[PDB]
């Protein structure tokens, strides 16, 4: 709403308790041999293409 | 309890058993 | 909305050097109900814009000719 | 229950030098019947720690000298 980097910074961190990490970063974390593990049933469904 | 929860999140909940 | 903190800069240019051309063509900003505190950072800014503007006119005068071909007999 | 070794540590050292200041500052040491040696410990301590403060403040004014702007016209 405003054009203004430093004040977009710090009303992002202003002691945040949960910090979502993205699903994109979730898949890429954990390696091939348990990507395919049902366990990470919940990131499988949503890779389709 | 939430420790336990992500325990059973994290593995799982004829065809041959094995224990270990 | 803000901005970055302020700087130390400790002292006062002005109180100093009194000896800098840039004396006369300062004096000209006043208050017009302002605090003294932001109207001493605007008195900051109008110096360092002063000297900036000096130092630049002091390299492009230098810098048409830093050679020239009519010191060549003396 | 106890404590280390002492040092060597020798001689009277205020004694021997009288020409620095902050012994005025040091004779203020009453003996209510203490030793003769315990008291020179003491009076060490007192030494040291008049000269770790003499030479804090010495650090702290050399450390707010800076050099000033009014200093530099000469």
């Amino acid at each position: 709403n405003h054009m203004n980097v430093l004040v977009i910074v710090d009303e992002f961190y202003d002691n945040k308790y949960a910090a979502p990490v993205t699903d994109i970063a979730l898949k890429c974390g954990l390696p091939t041999e348990d990507f395919l593990h049902p366990s990470n049933y919940d990131l499988l469904r949503l890779e389709l293409h | 309890q939430q420790v336990n929860d992500y325990i059973k999140a994290k593995v799982g909940a004829q065809q041959a058993t094995c224990e270990i | 909305a803000r901005r970055l903190p302020k700087p130390t800069l400790q002292g006062r240019l002005e109180a100093d050097f009194p000896d800098s051309p840039l004396l006369p063509k300062f004096q000209e900003l006043n208050q017009n109900n302002l605090p003294n505190d932001v109207f001493r950072e605007a008195q900051r800014s109008y110096l360092v814009f002063l000297t900036s503007q000096f130092c630049y006119e002091e390299y492009v005068q230098r810098t048409f000719g830093v050679p020239r071909r009519q010191r060549a007999i003396d």
